């Protein structure tokens, strides 16, 4: 748990670059 | 869901915000006894997905020219 | 070697030192008007690459079921 809820905070971080980006055009 | 593509390196698919989090990095283990994903690893968005699995044709064919 | 598997994301299959790495990275346009390599990204090698096409019958599904 220790890295696992660390390890997923910043789960977000991405999601809304690399998850969140193509949807934008095309 | 975790899939797995190598040693250390697994692919994490869930539910996240409003959006299937797929995301391939590597996996460290956790202190616990869980395992969790690193730095070095990118997320596959779900018109990457196709996109990408549509290019592998080119990108393994540049492998072997290699 | 430069496949588009996306927005500013793209999947480079270039030999380094000797090895084969398909390094699946995100490209920022520079100030001069050149896209440079993030940070965010994996360099996978042809065994990982094999694998990550032969997981896609299991990877999609999760995809494809919201």
């Amino acid at each position: 748990y220790g890295a696992l809820d660390m390890a997923d905070f910043e789960f977000e971080q991405m999601f809304t670059d690399a998850l969140g980006i193509d949807e934008y055009g095309g | 869901a975790m899939f797995q593509i190598g040693k250390m390196r697994y692919v994490s698919v869930r539910d996240f915000k409003g959006k299937v989090l797929i995301d391939i990095r590597e996996y460290w283990m956790d202190p616990e006894g869980e395992m969790k994903p690193g730095r070095k690893g990118i997320s596959l968005n779900p018109e990457q997905w196709s996109q990408l699995k549509e290019q592998i044709s080119d990108i393994d064919d540049a492998v072997r020219k290699l």
